[PDB]
RNA sequence: UGGGAGAGGUA
DNA sequence: ACCACAACGAGTTACCTCTCCAAGTGTCAAATTTACCCAATTTTATTCAATA
DNA sequence: TATTGAATAAAATTGGGTAAATTTGACACTATAATGGGTTCGCTCGTTGTGGT
């Protein structure tokens, strides 16, 4: 039954926006609420603004402290990479760069690996520093990780505050925040719950065959279900007219919803509800079960 | 969550047809309210145990003041402070299970509308309100 | 009858066929947006489901047994993006098309 | 029903019936309410519709679930005045 | 135009509220014609207005009575108005048809005016079937032939703008 | 439209034929060469109606000129296709068959009607044991179920004095031959002699069943089906798939089995078949009708080709995914959207951020009405293409329509009534809904990926119900307890706690300030800290014995932050509610006290101001979490 | 054991296990009982002279050369002289019927000349079905006269049987019933016009068959017990072969039908194989039964998977056009009539022959 | 062909592969399910397993 | 047209 | 009378995302429609005249 | 000078029926031997309905 199929392939490039779910590796999820300007973001004493502001109230009741330790170790890693980037921008030597990279590699207490740079060439050390200028990658095994002493020794190597908390200034008022704020580098993921894929609204579309109620889904342009629990909420309010217009003219009242649409276009916000076609379907099915049910004209 | 949802649905369907359809059923029945002192301490004081109810009769004691609240009074915070300063321990208030109304309850037997602060208007689905109020903190249980 | 994949589409402007080829297919590389037509398909003489705005007008005046339905593959609403590949699978036996 | 029958029997001067109240469960009370449409939409539609078809019951549409299934204004909130107006219209005439 | 579309769409039961509009328009037409006829304007305001309104409903129902009226289809031709001749197809061999002998090809059974006469004589009983035949029924078939003209001029103003 | 009650009863065979529109004889659904339904089938257009609006089947009367005629070429009445989902049919079963509900819905009510065991009744219906109906001799009383051996030797003994039958015809003869009022008076006689509560309860159950039958006015032989009604064929459609093949309906399959076995029973009955073959065919027709009415009730459910049991009419009435709970108590609903929710920390308590594209889809006929009122669009199609191209006047008309038109925001599961509330929408860019932070406790919402549904109230009564009942500023107190649901949560709480909390030697301690405005001046200029213990002059108010406020002024000992919080505390509350370190319980008690003293509107304004200052001073605190 | 089961195929297999299988001799002597039954109904309709004059009018109706004698007689160039011999039998049974052992020997000779007519089955059961509807007419006639004997008496009717088992044709039983004056006989004067209608009916049937009532009554009794024994032998044959139906239907199980439907269509095929079974062909029963069983099962499962007469004689028989037409082409183009065109062909054959 | 294509197409354990990232592919391939043909059933299992 | 299953996921 | 077994039903709310679901052709009796015949009734025009 | 109560042909409509066309469901089409079948259990909790000592 198929003559020919044409398969078109789009390619959307999706930027982040308010509504997108972002997450870290410790169960620290959440939704982007606002995309702030960089003059409005908080900044340190060097004028570098932060990229993401996270709430510290999500830490104590959830007890994911690896979030904070990853933040501290990422701050130390980017400080080491910043020192290597400063040496590469000053174009200093190869000997001082080899010495500093070796001094950063030999910092652990009883770490297993021994990275020796004396066996390295000069172009190998230059390629390694060109890959290390954006931060030194650090392997922290599970249940075998770095400790606070190693993190603080790395932060003291990178000429950073050993407590992992710097002074931040307000980008708007210019004033200083009163207490020192934890600033560092955390690995954040963009999850596949995108508000472009979740946003969906419908006024009037297509309807089901039997029930004459609207369809369901963003794919087929459907309406949201007003379930039994939402009916109970409107019953508890007493919003009888709102509930009746959910039940009839926004739904399976075929001769009432067209009247409501033309009434809204005519500027008359008044409905004329009738019997639900799903109730007519139910009456026909109980009649087909061999049971005479009928409406009683008083 | 599954068990509390099923319990909330059972409660809404057992209490769906209850609506305040009268202002005063005209009864003398009531429930003897008392501060629950189970265990070794007071669990709920009489003030919040009786706050918003409607008294089935007067309170009768020589006591410290011989306070005579009238019959069928909505107990506000003022009357709660009156009973506290006159040291009352047993108040008989009109409950819902002793209402004289057929097919619904009266407004005096219910008492204060807890969402609006005044007496309940006739025509409010108190059964759906009560079933949702009981079945909402099942997730906290 | 068969549904035809073709360049001509009834009751659209020239702001729809601005990206189609001569065979009705979109070009590889076309910066389309939401609501644009990628490949135009028209039903044969006789529609498939009629709107009640003109269903009474096809009842009391006469269903013409003509004036085919627009049934084109459109980009969904709020979806931009370019077109990176088109693939046409024709049935074995018939002559395919110029674009295919 | 017992209280209304005893009301009218002691009004017109009869002896009246005596009773003993029973504490049904929540499921059993929801299934033993006198609205077969409400009980069938709650649970056990086969049993409830079979018993109602045998007894020849009729739902007078006095509950919120019944007036929601039928698609009318509920007798609660803003629909309560309309429902008591409809009750006095079907009772006066 | 609007009277034609309203009366036709109320007859064939689509946008089913213009039946009352056709009643009121035919009542205003009865107000127009009642000044130039003798036996109609012999009453006061309310009585003549009410009986001309119910006569307008009866004339519209006589226009509304089609082959799909409940209880009016021809029993033999089943509404078609076309029966086959066994004798003529036998002596000719070609397929040939005749007029339906029962309903005379109109398809249905029309409505008698005596039902309207019995419905209006419970207010004015002194008018009889001589008066009903010589005075009322010329007005009645005048209204139904006028609504036929209204339907046809709606058809002409339709196929002038669509064909 | 005008109806008071809804009555339910059994269906007489004349009533089942009365709802019908033609007997279904052949089991073919549609022809598969051309898409045209076969005559006397399950989709027959001569029985149920034409498949096109005002068009016969063979194409002879295609216009509305023939508003109804029976086209003699094909028998199809030329009407609208809306009657396809309203016209029923019927099947005349050759042998009568038992209804499965009135047999296997416990208590059986046929066994309760006849005081027979259900095992004996199923033994009769399965053609295994005869049951006598009448007997002229005293040796065979009524309902004495006999085996085949007892039936044959009683046949050689008496022959024509008795008459025992088998199958559902025997049970229909028993129900027809029983006497209702005679059994009523006999049971009311026998009630008094017994004394055990079990036997007494059995007698009251039987007398209640018999009195219910008499008072209803049905007949007991209508529990045995002789005519079976057919559902209209647009309530069991034949949906076509994308492969050209069909996924046929379970009701069409079950009606096909019932019709095939009934037609074969008709052929075997008029063919004078042997008794064993005709009894097997009667038993198979009984099983097919019982499967169609309720598949899983009697035996093993008839499963389809996909190894799944077939949905019956009872399966379409009952359950969570049945008609009541899935399409009658709760429906799907037009004028409704759904999006992910974000924070609205700039909003007020009655406001919500609605996206522009969401609101433009939700409010489209209101936009068409304003466009045709302003005259910018000539017709509905011009207004539709104007909204399709999204002119600046379309966005201006949307801004005019949105204003003072509340929408309902709802988050599932709606456990209590504050899971739906009304808000005045604010048109925002972006694709996420902005929720006020103080309603997230009553919604049980957070912003880790929650979604909410929007609903637009259309009518004037619905808009007034949303404004006067379901507005978020109208339910400040809970319906469960009297306590306020608008409690500040964790960030407002952290900010006001840091604001009010003191310190011993902070900066600018021991000063004497003219007031809260000088305290705010000192803090914003940087000459004092928030926690400096200082002496300010607080003018506080108090309601008198009447409703008027008396003023008083004193030198209080406090901090700077409590003085700044006093700027937003309304007139009527004391300084004792501000003069301590405010936690969550203290802020909730302050809001409840403001409610009980002042009312609703100062409480809403006070909750908004509390949220704003708590957010601002939690931000200015710079509180963090370190490993130290 | 009956009781705790609900599977209907299990109940079928349990209730079919009562019967036993048949040997080689079993099909032979059950077919002998079948031949006994059909020869019994044949000899009891052979003595009836109305069947004899019916076969003679059938003979000179088929002698009008509208149909060949192939679908009239199978076998015994001889039918013409044998029907002349039957006409001589007709004239002797017409002239010496008046005198009374001559009637006995002549009906005995009609029965033995009846036996060599090895005719086709369809014309034979059509003509004896015409005999069946006329004896059903006289059967409801005698039932009508019994109920008009009972419906106004309200007495013990046994004495009317003792006075009615004689000739029951004249009015001697009527005067012997009324004149003896039991308390029903004086109020039973209102039956006189209906018993006189019964007398004129009795003279009418006496002139329509030339034979009294008791002999045709016991001959109807004899052919009814003959066809009862034939149908009982058919039933006892076909109940002992359902295992063959299950064995053939065992292969077609998951091809679209449920298992019980396949064995019911196989039972229909087995009944059709029993009804047209021939036992003088050496094979026992099974090789003839399996073709009908497989045919019915495969057919069911495949099902589940003047001027006008002149021109239709032209188009149907193909008279001077390009292509010939069957009944379906003219039944599409001319009118929705399909088999009515075949009856038009039959009427044209009758009007041309 | 019917048996193996029924299994490999529409078994309960023949699953549409998650390939957001490489981690989703490797975790879907290294998955163990207690449900399936002849295993447990989802609504009919409690805290013991 | 748009139904029903199965699988997975979010709050 | 009391105990020990079978069968039904129920298990949150939405939301999404995917995939998957052989060949007509001629013949017969019955019953079914169908074109049509005809009394009963009754709806509509048409004559008399008789009040006005 | 006129409009209309009573009366009456009289043709259309209702209802019933009826003999002749016409559908409609079935059946033909045929003979080595064959003779008894494949289909769910790791769910709990509770409730109500059925059968022995
Ligand atoms: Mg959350
Ligand atoms: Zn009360
Ligand atoms: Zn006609
Ligand atoms: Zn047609």
């Amino acid at each position: 039954g198929v003559l020919k199929i044409v398969k078109v392939y789009l390619a959307v490039k999706r930027r982040i926006q308010p509504g997108d779910k972002m997450a870290g590796r410790h169960g620290n999820k959440g939704v982007i609420s606002k995309i702030n300007p960089i003059e409005d973001m908080p900044y340190d004493e060097n004028g570098t603004p932060v990229d993401i502001v996270l709430n510290p109230l999500g830490v104590p009741s959830r007890m994911n402290i690896g979030q904070i330790l990853e933040t501290h170790l990422g701050m130390a890693a980017k400080g080491i990479g910043d020192k290597i980037n400063a040496m590469l921008k000053q174009q200093q030597e190869v000997a001082k760069l080899r010495e500093f990279i070796q001094r950063a590699y030999d910092l652990g207490a009883d770490v297993r690996q021994k990275v020796d740079l004396s066996t390295f060439s000069d172009e190998e050390v230059m390629r390694l520093a060109e890959n290390l200028r954006k931060g030194m990658p650090i392997a922290t095994p599970v249940f075998d990780g770095a400790k606070e002493a190693e993190i603080k020794e790395l932060l003291k190597l990178g000429d950073l505050p050993t407590s992992g908390q710097i002074r931040l200034y307000d980008g708007r008022t210019g004033e200083q925040f009163e207490r020192p704020v934890t600033v560092g580098y955390m690995y954040m993921l963009k999850l596949n719950h995108l508000v472009d894929d979740k946003m969906h609204a419908r006024s009037t579309g297509s309807y089901s065959l039997v029930t004459q109620q609207p369809l369901g889904g963003k794919a087929q342009f459907g309406g949201q279900r007003f379930g039994e629990m939402e009916v109970w909420a409107l019953e508890a309010y007493g919003a009888a007219y709102t509930l009746q217009e959910m039940l009839t003219v926004k739904s399976d009242d075929v001769n009432g919803r067209t009247k409501m649409y033309k009434n809204i276009v005519d500027g008359n916000h008044q409905m004329e509800p009738g019997m639900p076609e799903s109730f007519n379907v139910l009456l026909k099915e109980i009649r087909s079960l061999g049971i005479n049910i009928e409406l009683e004209d008083e | 969550t599954a068990n509390s949802g099923y319990l909330t649905r059972r409660l809404v369907d057992v209490a769906q047809d209850l609506v305040v359809t009268e202002d005063d059923c005209g009864t003398h029945e009531g429930i003897m309210m008392t501060p629950v002192i189970e265990g070794g301490d007071v669990k709920e004081p009489l003030r919040d145990r009786v706050l918003g109810r409607v008294t089935a009769e007067d309170v009768l004691k020589p006591g410290t003041a011989d306070i005579l609240v009238p019959r069928n009074t909505l107990l506000h915070e003022q009357w709660c402070d009156l009973l506290e300063e006159n040291s009352v321990d047993a108040v008989k208030v009109r409950s819902v299970v002793s209402c004289d109304t057929d097919f619904g309850v009266c407004a005096h037997c219910y008492g204060r509308d807890l969402a609006r602060g005044h007496i309940i208007n006739k025509g409010e689905a108190i059964g759906v309100i009560a079933a949702q109020s009981i079945g909402e903190p099942g997730t906290q249980l | 009858g068969p549904e035809e994949i073709t360049a001509d589409i009834p009751n659209v402007g020239e702001a729809a066929l601005s990206k189609l080829d001569e065979s009705g297919i979109v070009y590889i590389g076309a910066e389309v947006t939401g609501g644009d037509i990628l490949v135009g398909k028209v039903t044969p003489k006789g529609e498939t489901q009629l709107t009640p705005e003109e269903k009474l007008l096809r009842a009391i005046f006469g269903e013409k047994a003509s004036d085919v339905k627009d049934s084109s593959l459109r980009v969904p609403n709020g979806v931009s993006g370019t077109v990176i590949d088109v693939q046409v699978f024709t049935r074995d036996g018939v002559e395919k098309d110029k674009r295919a | 029903r017992v209280k209304i029958a005893n009301r009218e029997l002691e009004a017109n001067g009869k002896v009246g019936a005596t009773y003993s109240r029973d504490l049904l469960g929540i499921t059993k009370a929801s299934l033993a309410t006198e609205s077969f449409i409400s009980a069938a939409s709650f649970q056990e539609t086969t049993r409830v519709l079979t018993e109602a078809a045998v007894a020849g019951k009729r739902d007078e549409l006095r509950g919120l679930k019944e007036n929601v299934i039928v698609g009318r204004l509920i007798p609660a909130g803003t629909g309560y005045a309309y429902h008591q107006d409809r009750m006095r219209r079907r009772a006066a005439g | 135009a609007g009277f034609g579309m309203a009366a036709f769409c109320g007859k064939h039961e689509l946008s089913q509220n213009d039946k009352q509009k056709a009643i009121n328009y035919l009542m205003q037409f009865a107000h127009k014609v009642s000044g130039k006829y003798r036996g109609v304007a012999k009453l006061e305001g309310n009585t003549k207005a009410k009986v001309l309104q119910v006569l307008a409903t009866f004339a519209y129902a006589d226009y509304c009575r089609s082959a799909a009226t409940p209880g009016a289809r021809c029993r033999d031709c089943h509404g078609t108005g076309r029966a086959v001749d066994i004798a003529k197809t036998e002596l000719w061999g070609r397929v040939v048809e005749k007029e339906c002998g029962r309903c005379k090809g109109v398809g249905y059974s029309r409505m008698p005016a005596s039902a309207a006469y019995r419905a209006v004589t419970m207010l004015i009983p002194n008018l009889t079937q001589p008066t009903w035949s010589r005075t009322v029924k010329p007005l009645y078939d005048a209204l139904v032939v006028q609504c036929h003209k209204e339907e046809s001029i709606a058809d002409n103003i339709l196929n002038a703008v669509t064909r | 439209e005008e109806f008071d009650a809804i009555k339910i009863a059994l269906a007489s065979p004349d009533m089942i034929r009365s709802w019908s529109f033609g007997e279904v004889k052949k089991p073919e659904t549609i022809n598969y060469r051309t898409f045209k339904p076969e005559r006397d089938g399950l989709f027959c257009a001569r029985i149920f109606g034409p498949v096109k609006d005002y068009e016969c089947l063979c194409g002879k009367y295609k216009r509305l000129k023939h508003r109804g005629v029976i086209c003699e070429k094909c028998g199809v009445e030329v009407t609208q296709t809306k009657v396809r989902r309203e016209r029923m049919g019927h099947i005349e079963l050759a042998s009568p068959t038992a209804h499965i509900w009135f047999l296997k819905s416990l208590p059986s009510r046929i066994g309760l009607l006849l005081d027979m065991p259900l095992r004996d009744i199923e033994r009769v219906l399965y053609f295994e044991s005869y049951v006598v109906i009448e007997g002229g001799m005293t040796n065979l009383e009524r309902q004495q179920i006999l085996t085949e051996e007892q039936y044959l030797d009683a046949l050689e003994e008496f022959g024509d004095e008795f008459d025992a039958k088998m199958g559902a015809e025997a049970i229909q003869a028993l129900l027809k031959s029983m006497d209702l009022e005679q059994e009523c008076e006999q049971l009311r006689e026998e009630l008094n002699e017994t004394n055990s509560e079990t036997k007494r309860k059995k007698l009251t159950k039987r007398i209640k069943l018999l009195e219910a039958f008499v008072q209803s006015g049905n007949k007991p032989e209508w529990m045995i089906l002789t005519v079976l009604p057919v559902l209209p064929p647009d309530l069991r459609p034949l949906v076509p798939l994308d492969g050209g093949r069909f996924a046929t309906s379970d009701l069409n399959d079950l009606y096909r089995r019932v019709i095939n076995r009934n037609n074969r029973l008709k052929r075997l009955l008029d063919l004078a078949a042997p008794d064993i073959i005709v009894r097997n065919e009667k038993r198979m027709l009984q099983e097919a009708v019982d499967a169609l009415l309720d598949n899983g009730r009697r035996g093993r459910a008839i499963t389809g080709s996909n190894k799944r049991p077939l949905k019956s009419l009872a399966d379409m009435i009952k359950g969570k995914q049945g008609r009541f709970r899935q399409n009658l108590l709760g429906k799907r609903v037009d004028y409704s959207g759904r999006s992910v929710i974000t924070v609205g920390p700039y909003l007020r308590l009655h406001q919500c951020g609605l996206p522009k594209k969401m609101a433009l889809e939700l409010f489209k006929p209101f936009i068409y009405g304003k466009l045709e009122l302003r005259g910018l669009a000539t017709t509905i199609k011009a207004a539709k293409k104007m909204v399709e191209r999204e002119e600046a006047v379309v966005w201006d008309i949307l801004d005019e329509v949105i204003r003072e038109h509340p929408v309902l925001l709802n988050r599932a599961p709606t456990l209590h009534r504050l899971g739906i509330q009304a808000f005045e929408p604010v048109l925002i860019e972006g694709k996420a809904i902005q929720l006020h932070p103080l309603v997230c406790a009553a919604y049980n919402a957070d912003f880790d990926g929650d979604q909410m549904a929007v609903h637009v109230p259309l009518t004037l009564e619905a808009q007034l119900e949303a404004r006067a009942l379901m507005m978020s500023t109208n339910n400040i107190l809970s319906p469960a307890n009297g306590e306020p649901i608008i409690v500040p949560s964790q960030d407002v709480v952290l900010g006001l706690y840091y604001m009010t909390r003191d310190c011993v030697n902070a900066k600018g301690e021991g000063m004497v300030l003219t007031g809260p405005k000088e305290a705010e001046r000192l803090y914003r200029s940087g000459l004092a800290s928030l926690h400096a213990r200082v002496k300010v002059r607080i003018t506080e108010y108090e309601k008198d014995a009447n409703g008027e406020l008396v003023a008083k002024t004193s030198l209080k000992d406090t901090t700077v932050g409590r003085a700044i919080l006093w700027m937003i505390v309304p007139k009527g509350l004391p300084y004792s509610i501000v003069n301590q370190a405010l936690g969550k319980k203290a802020i909730s008690k302050m809001l409840n006290t403001c409610y009980r003293i002042l009312g609703l509107k100062p409480t809403v304004i006070f909750a908004d101001q509390i949220m704003y200052t708590g957010f601002a001073y939690a931000a200015r605190s710079g509180a963090s979490v370190g490993i130290d | 054991e009956i009781g705790r089961t609900t599977d209907p195929v299990r109940m079928y297999m349990r209730e079919m296990g009562t019967v036993e299988l048949l040997t080689r001799e079993g099909e032979i002597d059950i077919a002998k009982r079948i031949e006994d039954g059909i020869n019994q109904v044949q000899c009891s309709v052979a003595e009836y002279p109305e069947a004899i004059t019916y076969l003679l009018e059938q003979y000179d109706r088929v002698e009008a050369e509208e149909a060949r004698l192939s679908d009239l007689i199978t076998g015994f160039e001889l039918a013409r002289e044998k029907f002349a011999e039957l006409r001589a039998q007709y004239v002797v049974t017409r002239d010496t019927i008046k005198a009374h052992a001559t009637a006995q020997e002549e009906i005995l000779k009609l029965s033995e000349v009846f036996k060599q007519f090895r005719l086709v089955p369809k014309q034979f059961d059509y003509l004896v079905n015409s005999m069946r509807v006329m004896m059903d007419r006289v059967r409801t006639q005698e039932r009508l006269i019994m109920k008009l004997c009972v419906e106004q008496c309200k007495m013990p009717k046994k004495n009317f049987i003792t006075l009615f088992t004689g000739n029951e044709t004249s009015d001697t039983w009527f005067n012997a019933a009324i004149a003896m004056n039991k308390p029903w006989s004086e109020k039973l004067h209102d039956v006189s016009e209906e018993v006189h209608r019964a007398l004129q009916k009795l003279q009418q049937i006496e002139e329509e068959t030339g034979l009294t009532i008791e002999q045709v009554k016991d001959i109807n009794r004899r052919m009814s017990i003959g066809e009862a024994k034939a149908r009982r032998a058919k039933k006892e044959m076909v109940e002992a072969n359902l295992r063959l139906v299950i064995s053939i239907a065992k292969k077609y199980t998951n091809r679209g039908l449920q298992f019980l439907d396949l064995i019911q269509e196989g039972n229909i095929g087995l009944m059709k194989a029993v009804d047209k079974f021939e036992y003088r062909r050496g094979y026992k029963f099974s090789t003839y039964a399996t073709w009908w069983i497989r045919q019915a099962i495969t057919r069911s499962i495949a099902d589940q998977a003047t001027a006008r007469e002149a021109k239709v004689l032209r188009m149907r028989f193909g008279i001077d056009m390009n292509t010939d037409y069957t009944l379906e082409e003219v039944g599409k183009q001319f009118d929705v009539t399909r088999e009515r065109i075949r009856q038009i062909e039959a009427k044209a054959l009758r009007k041309l022959r | 062909s019917a048996a193996v294509k029924e299994f490999f197409g529409s078994s309960q354990l023949s699953q549409f592969m998650d390939q957001n990232n490489p981690l989703s592919e490797i975790t879907h391939k290294r998955r163990i399910s207690a449900l399936g043909p002849g295993g447990l059933t989802r609504e009919r299992a409690g805290f013991e397993v």
